C-alpha cells in the first residue's frame, strides 16, 4: 500500500495532481504545499498527511451537495480508497481525524471554516442553540415548505 | 514538538526529562516592568473596544432561554451556569429584570426580594448569612429539647424549617444568588453543606455561577441529589476585570 | 536444607501481630507514649494520628530489642538458633 | 447444643462422663491447634469456641463418639481455617470499580517506567520511546508505604485503560464523529467525591480539607487484596504489570 | 462602597406598575404567532395537571418503599431471640445511603430511645457518650415526670430512678468516615454493661461500601463477638425493579396511547440507571420531568391530545402535519398499490375535510406497542412471576426486535415468545409524538463532558465568535477582530504544544511573535480615549509592554482556573502544567 511505504518523497506537482483530481482550486493546493514544505521534515509517510489534508478540504467545501446527497460520502471515500490502493479503510479514517487533531487551530484553516461553513458540518446560528441549552434548536426531522411545494407535482400527474 | 498533544499519550510525551545545562535561566526582568496602573488601563481599553460589538450580539443571542430558565425554576430546579468568561453581568441582569416581577404577577402584593452572595470574598462566612435568612424569611426558633449537646444551631433550625414549609403553599417568597461558589472562603465544606441542605425549598431556589475545572468534584452524590443543578453551558470569553481585586 | 513445617497465612498473622504490639516489644517510629499532665492528654483526644488514619499494615513501626541481644539471650538449642544471626 | 444434637441424632447410649470426655478431647483439639495461634490466654479462645463449637456439634454422631479421631477429621477444617468473618464483594457502579483500580497503579509504578506498556498509538512524527526498566527491582513495592501523585495522571491512565465503549460500525459516517472514547464527564468527578467520604481514597489528612488546590498530594489507603478482588469479577487484568519486576 | 465589594449583603427589587396580562407564564406562541393564547392556557393547565398527577404516585411510592424498609427493619429488629443473654443484635445495611429515619416500637415493660451518631459529634469517646446519656435522660424523663451526671452508671442505674427497664438501639449514621480507634475505644466501653440482667441493646451499621472492606480495618478483638448474632440486608433505592418498573408502567399508563420512545433514549437511560446505584430513581424522574418540560415547550401539537381541542384544528396545523414524511411513504405506497387516484384526492389536502377526518381516525389508535409492553409485563408477573427485571430493557429489545432474543435470557415463555413477539415497525406520524435525544441536549444539561466542552471552545473560539463582516467600521475592532486571534486560545495552544514545564520570558516572546505591530498600534490609534495610552503607544516597545500586559492578566486568569501550579516560590520565573485536553 501507500502508508506501509516508509520515507517516500513528493513534489509540488505530484500533490497538485493528487489534489487537482477533485478539480479543487489551486489556492487550497498551495496551502497544503506550504504545510508540506515547512512541516515535511519530521515525517514517517507524507501520503497520510496529504491524504487527510485533501479529505478535510473536500468535507468542508462539499457540504452542500452532500447535505442533499448522502450518496456522495461512499463514492468519495471509495475514490480515495483505491487511488491509494487499499481494501482496508479505517486507516483512512485515522488519516482524517489525526490531521484534524493537528491542523486544528491555524488562522488560515479558520478563514476556510468561516468561508465554506462546516463547523463539524453544521451551521453556527443553529449549533450554538443546539449546545448552549435549548429546545428551540431545529433538528430538521420535519421537512421544509418548498420541498412539499415541489413534491406535489410528482403526484399531480399521477393519472398517467 | 512531540507526537501526541491531547491524550494520555500526549501527557506521557510532554512529561519526561530535560538537561540542566539546557536551562534558559531567564527572567521577566529581561523585559520592561512598569506600573500596574497603565497595565489595568490598557487591559480595560481592550476590554472596552476590542471585542465589544460581537460580545453585545452574542449576549443578545443568549437571551431567549429566560422562559426556559424560569420554567425549569418553576418546578424548583436550582440552576447551574458554567463556561468561560466572567459570569456576573449575565445573572445580575437575569434575575432582577425577569424573575421577581413575572412571578410576582403570576402568584396572584410586592416583588419577591433577594440578597446576593459574593463567594469570592476571602471573608465569606456562613453564620452572617444564616442571620440574614432569619432576618428575611423570619422562621421559628428551637426548643431546648432538640439542640443536642452543642449541636450546631443553624442546621437544626433548618431541619425545623424544611418541615414547616413541607406543606405550605407551593409558591415563592425570595431568591438568593451566589457568585464564585468555589471562592476561597466559601468553598469550605461547612458553607457547602449549608447550601446543599438548603435548596430542598420550593419557595426559593438558586442560580449558580461557576468557573473552575475541578469545582465539580467539590460536591457529593447525596448533595447533588439534594441540589439538582441543571447543567447549562455558557461561555463568553470575557475579561473579568473587576474580579482582579483580590489575587 | 532438608515432622514438617506449616507457615501462617496473613489472616493468621493479623491476629497475633496485635498481641505483639500490646506486649511492649514494638512501637511506632515517631511515637510518643503517655503524656504527663492534663492539657496534653486533652489535646491528644482532639488531634488523631496518621497511624490512626492510615491502615493497619503500613504505619512505620519501631523495635525494642536488637538481634544479638536475643542471640545471646535465647536457648541456643533451638531449631531456629541458626536463624538468630544476621 | 448438646441437648439438641443428642436427639437430632436420636441415640440412646450416653452418660455425662462421656459428655465431659468428648468436650474434653474436643478442647484438647482446640488448644493443640491454636495454642500456636495465641498461647496462654482464655478470652479469645472462649469467643472462637462459642463460634465454632456448634459446627463441631453438627458433625458428631455414634461412630464419631466411638472414635473421635475421624470425628476430628470430620471437623478438622475450622482448626485449619478459623475464617471468622463473613462470592461477591460489592453491589456498585462500574467507574467506582475501575477508577480505584488505577490509583493503586499510579502510586506503585514509576511515572517513567509506564510509557512502554500504557501506549497503543501508531507513531507519525519523528521521535523515540525509551527503553523501559533496564534493571529489575528486588523489593516489590507491594511491601512499601506508597507514593504521591497529582490527579491528571489518573485522568490520563484511566482513559488509557478504560473498557471499550462507543460502538462503531466502520460506516461512511459512523466513526467519523463518534469519538468512541470516554471523556471527562461530571459523573466521574462526583463518583470520585463519593470516595473520599467513603475514605478508600485518602489525601493529606486535614481539618479544613480542601479537595481543590494546586499543591495537594493525594494517595490511597488500601491493600493489594482490595484491588485484587475487583479484577476477576469485572474480568480485568493488571496482575501482569506487577508480577514481573520482583 | 461600590456595590459588589461586600459579602452576604442584600438589595431590594422595585417593580413596574402592572402588565394586566394573562400571558404571565413562560410558554409561548410557537409557529410565528400561529398558535392561540387560549391554546397556551390549555397547555399550561394541562402540564400542571399531569405533572401533579404523576407526582401523586411520586409521593405515593417514595412513601411506599420507605414504609417497606421501615416495616422490614422493625420486623428484623425486634423479637430476634437470643439465648446467651450476653450479646446484642447487630445489623448491616450493606450499602444503604444512610440518611433515612427508623421507628421505635414501645413494648411496655421497656422504654426505648434511639441513639444516633455522626462523624462530627464523635471526635473522641467521652463526648459521644455524653451525647448518648443526654439524649437518654432528657428522653425518658418527660415521659414520666433531680439530676444525675452523664455516665455509664446512669444506664445501669435506670431501674432505681424511674422503675422501668430499657432497650437501646444504636445507629452509627455515617459508619465509614470516622476514627476507628475512637470507635474501638467506644465499643469496648459499651460492652462494660452486660452484667445487670435487666437491659438489652442493639447496634446497626448503616453501611455504604462493604463488610470485608472494613471488618479487617478494625481490630479483630472487636470483631469476634461481632461474629455472634448479626443480620444482613441488600439496601438501595431500586430494590429488584419492584418499583422502578412500576414508575415506568405508571408513566406508560398516564399518557398511554399518545407517545413512544426510541432505542437510543431507552438505552441511554438503561445506561445511566447504573451510574449511581444508591440514588437511581430520583434522577430518572428528574430528567423525565425535563423531557416533558421540553416537550410541552416545543410541540405546538401539545393541545391535540385533549380531544376537546379537536374542534380547534386550524389550517396551519393541517399544513405542517402534512410534512409527516411517513405520511408521504403511506401516500406513495398507495400510489403504486393503485394506478387510479380516487381515494387520495378524496382525502388529501385538496379537500381538508377528509384530512382532518383521517387525523382523528388514526389519532385515536392504541399505539399497541405500549399496551403490548404492558400486557407483556403482565404475562411475566402472572406466569414468570418476576420482579428482578427492568421494563425499560424490554422496551429496548422490542424497539430492536431482539425482544425474543432477550426473553431468550429467561427462556421459559418460549412456547409464547412468537405470539408475544411484537413485529416492531414504524407507524405513521411518528415524527411529532415520540421522544429521543437526537437534538443532543440531555447530555448537554445533565451529563456534560465538562472540560471537553470547555476546551472544544477554548480551542475553536469560532463556535461562539460572531462570524460577521459588515459592521466593522462602527465598532473599533472592525479591522482587528478579523485579523487578531484573541489572547486566550492562542495562549492555550502554546500551553498545550509546549512540554510539561514552561519558561516565561522565552515563552512570552514565542507567543509574542504571533502578533501584528503596526496593526495593533493602529487599533490603539483608533481610540482617542486614554491619553495615558496615547503617550504610551508613541514608543515602539509599547507593543512589547502591552503584549506583557495582556500576557500578565491572561496568565493571572488562567491560574485561578486550575491550569497551572505556579512553581518555584521565591523564584516565580517558570511553571508546570497539570491540565491536559481530551
Amino acid at each position: 500500500s501507500l502508508l506501509v511505504k516508509k520515507y517516500c518523497k513528493m513534489t509540488t506537482e505530484e500533490i497538485i495532481r493528487l489534489c487537482n483530481d477533485f478539480e479543487l482550486p489551486r489556492e487550497v493546493a498551495y496551502k497544503i504545499v506550504d504545510e508540506y514544505n515547512i512541516n515535511a521534515s519530521r515525517l514517517v509517510c507524507p501520503w497520510q498527511l496529504v491524504c487527510g489534508l485533501v479529505l478535510n478540504c473536500t468535507f468542508i467545501v462539499f457540504n452542500e451537495r452532500r447535505r442533499k446527497d448522502p450518496r456522495i460520502d461512499h463514492f468519495i471515500v471509495s475514490k480515495m480508497c483505491s487511488l491509494m490502493l487499499t481494501s482496508k479503510v479505517d486507516d483512512v479514517i485515522e488519516c482524517v481525524k489525526l490531521v484534524k487533531e493537528l491542523i486544528i487551530g491555524e488562522k488560515w484553516f479558520r478563514d476556510l471554516q468561516i468561508r465554506y461553513d462546516d463547523f463539524d458540518g453544521i451551521r453556527y446560528d443553529e449549533i450554538i442553540f443546539r449546545k448552549l441549552g435549548s429546545m428551540l434548536q431545529t433538528t430538521n426531522i420535519l421537512v421544509t415548505d418548498d420541498q412539499y411545494n415541489i413534491w406535489k407535482k410528482r403526484i399531480e400527474m399521477d393519472l398517467a | 514538538a512531540s507526537s501526541f498533544l491531547d491524550t494520555f499519550e500526549g501527557y506521557f510525551d510532554q512529561r519526561k526529562i530535560v538537561r540542566t545545562n539546557a536551562k534558559s535561566r531567564h527572567t521577566m526582568s529581561m523585559a520592561p516592568d512598569v506600573t500596574r496602573e497603565e497595565f489595568s488601563l490598557v487591559s480595560n481599553f481592550f476590554n472596552e473596544n476590542f471585542q465589544k460589538r460581537p460580545r453585545q450580539k452574542l449576549f443578545e443571542i443568549q437571551k431567549k432561554m429566560f422562559p426556559q430558565y424560569w420554567f425549569e425554576l418553576t418546578q424548583g430546579f436550582s440552576l447551574l451556569f458554567y463556561g468561560v468568561g466572567s459570569k456576573r453581568n449575565f445573572l445580575e441582569e437575569f434575575a432582577i429584570d425577569y424573575l421577581s416581577p413575572k412571578i410576582a404577577y403570576s402568584q396572584l402584593v410586592n416583588s419577591i426580594p433577594c440578597l446576593i452572595l459574593n463567594g469570592y470574598n476571602p471573608s465569606c462566612n456562613y453564620r452572617d448569612v444564616f442571620k440574614e435568612i432569619t432576618d428575611l424569611l423570619v422562621p421559628a426558633e428551637l426548643t431546648r429539647s432538640e439542640t443536642k449537646y452543642w449541636g450546631n444551631h443553624v442546621i437544626l433550625q433548618i431541619q425545623k424549617m424544611i418541615d414547616f414549609y413541607k406543606n405550605q403553599p407551593l409558591d415563592i417568597k425570595l431568591i438568593l444568588v451566589v457568585h464564585n461558589l468555589d471562592g476561597p472562603s466559601i468553598r469550605k465544606n461547612t458553607f457547602q453543606t449549608m447550601l446543599s441542605f438548603l435548596s430542598v425549598i420550593r419557595q426559593i431556589a438558586i442560580v449558580a455561577s461557576t468557573d473552575h475545572i475541578y469545582a465539580p468534584l467539590l460536591w457529593d452524590n447525596m448533595k447533588a441529589q439534594n441540589y439538582n443543578f441543571v447543567f447549562h453551558d455558557i461561555s463568553n470569553f470575557e475579561p473579568s476585570t473587576v474580579e482582579s481585586t483580590f489575587q | 536444607r532438608i515432622n514438617t513445617i506449616k507457615l501462617w497465612l496473613k489472616k493468621d498473622v493479623k491476629n497475633v501481630w496485635e498481641n505483639l504490639v500490646q506486649l511492649d516489644f514494638f512501637t511506632e517510629k515517631s511515637a510518643v507514649g503517655l503524656r504527663d499532665n492534663a492539657t496534653a492528654a486533652f489535646y491528644a483526644s482532639n488531634y488523631q494520628f496518621q497511624g490512626t488514619m492510615i491502615p493497619f499494615d503500613l504505619r512505620s513501626y519501631q523495635m525494642q530489642i536488637i538481634l544479638q541481644e536475643l542471640r545471646r539471650i535465647i536457648p541456643k538449642s533451638n531449631m531456629y538458633y541458626s536463624w538468630t544471626q544476621l | 447444643c448438646l441437648r439438641k444434637r443428642i436427639i437430632e441424632e436420636q441415640i440412646t447410649d450416653c452418660t455425662d462422663d462421656q459428655f465431659q470426655n468428648v468436650a474434653a478431647n474436643f478442647i484438647h483439639l482446640i488448644v493443640q491447634a491454636f495454642h500456636s495461634y495465641t498461647g496462654n490466654d482464655i478470652f479469645a479462645l472462649n469467643d472462637l469456641i462459642d463460634f465454632k463449637w456448634p459446627k463441631y456439634v453438627s458433625r458428631i454422631t455414634k461412630e464419631n463418639i466411638f472414635e473421635p479421631l475421624a470425628l476430628y477429621k470430620s471437623a478438622i477444617k475450622l482448626f485449619l481455617s478459623t475464617d471468622d468473618n463473613l462470592s461477591q464483594t460489592y453491589d456498585l457502579s462500574i467507574i467506582s470499580k475501575y477508577l480505584l483500580i488505577a490509583s493503586y497503579i499510579c502510586s506503585y509504578l514509576e511515572p517513567r517506567y509506564d510509557a512502554s506498556i500504557f501506549s497503543r498509538k501508531t507513531r507519525i512524527i519523528q521521535g523515540r520511546a525509551a527503553y523501559g526498566r533496564r534493571k529489575k527491582k528486588e523489593v516489590n513495592p507491594r511491601y512499601l508505604q506508597p507514593s504521591l501523585f497529582a490527579i491528571e495522571r489518573l485522568l490520563a491512565i484511566f482513559q488509557a485503560i478504560f473498557p471499550i465503549q462507543g460502538k462503531a460500525e466502520s460506516g461512511s459516517l459512523s466513526a467519523l464523529r463518534e469519538e468512541s472514547l470516554m471523556k471527562a464527564n461530571i459523573e466521574v468527578f462526583q463518583n470520585l467525591s463519593e470516595l473520599h467520604t467513603l475514605k478508600l481514597i485518602a489525601t493529606t489528612m486535614n481539618k479544613n480539607i480542601d479537595y481543590l488546590s494546586p499543591k495537594v498530594r493525594w494517595k490511597v489507603n488500601v491493600p493489594w487484596e482490595i484491588i485484587k478482588e475487583i479484577s476477576e469479577s469485572v474480568h480485568f487484568n493488571i496482575s501482569d504489570y506487577f508480577s514481573d519486576i520482583h | 462602597f461600590a456595590d459588589a465589594q461586600r459579602s452576604h449583603y442584600t438589595v431590594y427589587p422595585s417593580l413596574p406598575q402592572s402588565n394586566k396580562n394573562d400571558k404571565h407564564i413562560p410558554f409561548v406562541k410557537l409557529l410565528s404567532g400561529k398558535e392561540s393564547e387560549v391554546n397556551v392556557e390549555k397547555r399550561w393547565e394541562l402540564y400542571h395537571q399531569l405533572h401533579s398527577h404523576f407526582h401523586d404516585q411520586v409521593d405515593h411510592i417514595i412513601d411506599n418503599i420507605e414504609a417497606d424498609l421501615k416495616a422490614e427493619i422493625s420486623d428484623l429488629l425486634y423479637s430476634e431471640t437470643t439465648q446467651k443473654r450476653r450479646c446484642f443484635n447487630t445489623i448491616f445495611l450493606l450499602g444503604s445511603d444512610s440518611t433515612t429515619k427508623i421507628e421505635l416500637k414501645d413494648e411496655s415493660s421497656r422504654y426505648n430511645v434511639l441513639i444516633e451518631l455522626t462523624p462530627k459529634e464523635s471526635p473522641n469517646v467521652r463526648m459521644m457518650l455524653r451525647r448518648s446519656m443526654y439524649k437518654l435522660y432528657s428522653a425518658a424523663d418527660a415521659e414520666e415526670h433531680n439530676d444525675v451526671s452523664y455516665d455509664l452508671s446512669l444506664v445501669e442505674n435506670f431501674k432505681r430512678l424511674f422503675g422501668k427497664d430499657l432497650a437501646m438501639v444504636f445507629n452509627f449514621k455515617d459508619v465509614d468516615s470516622i476514627n476507628f480507634n475512637t470507635l474501638d475505644n467506644f465499643i469496648i466501653l459499651l460492652k462494660s454493661a452486660f452484667k445487670y440482667d435487666h437491659v438489652k441493646i442493639s447496634l446497626i451499621f448503616n453501611i455504604n461500601t462493604n463488610l470485608s472492606n472494613i471488618e479487617k480495618n478494625l481490630r479483630q478483638s472487636t470483631i469476634r463477638l461481632l461474629k455472634r448474632n448479626y443480620h444482613k440486608l441488600d439496601v438501595s433505592s431500586n430494590k429488584g425493579f419492584k418499583y422502578g418498573n412500576q414508575i415506568f408502567q405508571s408513566f406508560l399508563d398516564t399518557v398511554d396511547g399518545k407517545l413512544n420512545l426510541s432505542d437510543r433514549f431507552v438505552e441511554f437511560i438503561l445506561s445511566k440507571m447504573a451510574n449511581n446505584t444508591n440514588h437511581n430513581l430520583q434522577l430518572l424522574t428528574k430528567m423525565l420531568d425535563y423531557s416533558l418540560m421540553s416537550y410541552f415547550f416545543q410541540n405546538a401539537f401539545s393541545v391535540f391530545i385533549d380531544p376537546v381541542n379537536v374542534d380547534f384544528l386550524n389550517d396551519d396545523y393541517l399544513k405542517i402535519l402534512s410534512r409527516c414524511p411517513t405520511f408521504m411513504f403511506f401516500v406513495e405506497g398507495l400510489i403504486k398499490q393503485h394506478a387510479p387516484a380516487d381515494e387520495i384526492l378524496s382525502l388529501l389536502t385538496n379537500k381538508n375535510r377528509g384530512l382532518e377526518e383521517f387525523f382523528v381516525e388514526f389519532l385515536v389508535r392504541e399505539n399497541p406497542i405500549n399496551g403490548h409492553a404492558k400486557f407483556v409485563a403482565r404475562f411475566l408477573e402472572e406466569e414468570l412471576n418476576i420482579t428482578n427485571f427492568n421494563l425499560i430493557e424490554l422496551y429496548h429489545n422490542l424497539l430492536i426486535g431482539k425482544l425474543d432474543s432477550y426473553l431468550d435470557r429467561w427462556s421459559a415463555c418460549k412456547e409464547y415468545k412468537d405470539r408475544l413477539h411484537f413485529e416492531p415497525i414504524d407507524t405513521i406520524f411518528q415524527e411529532l409524538f415520540t421522544l429521543d435525544n437526537r437534538s443532543g441536549l440531555l447530555t448537554q444539561s445533565i451529563f456534560p463532558s465538562y472540560k471537553s466542552n470547555i476546551e472544544d471552545n477554548l480551542l475553536s473560539w469560532e463556535q461562539v465568535l460572531p462570524s460577521l463582516d459588515k459592521e466593522n467600521y462602527d465598532t473599533l475592532s472592525g479591522d482587528l477582530d478579523k485579523i487578531m486571534a484573541p489572547v486566550l486560545g492562542q495562549l492555550f495552544k502554546l500551553y498545550r504544544e509546549a512540554n510539561m514545564t514552561i519558561n516565561i520570558y522565552d515563552f512570552y516572546i514565542a507567543f509574542r511573535e504571533t502578533l501584528p505591530k503596526e496593526e495593533i498600534l493602529n487599533f490603539i490609534r483608533k481610540d482617542p480615549s486614554n491619553t495615558k495610552l496615547l503617550e504610551l503607544a508613541e514608543t515602539p516597545d509599547a507593543f512589547d509592554k502591552v503584549a506583557l500586559i495582556l500576557f500578565m492578566q491572561a496568565i493571572f486568569a488562567f491560574e485561578n482556573m486550575g491550569l497551572i501550579k505556579f512553581q518555584s516560590t521565591k523564584s516565580y520565573d517558570l511553571v508546570e502544567k497539570c491540565v491536559w485536553r481530551g
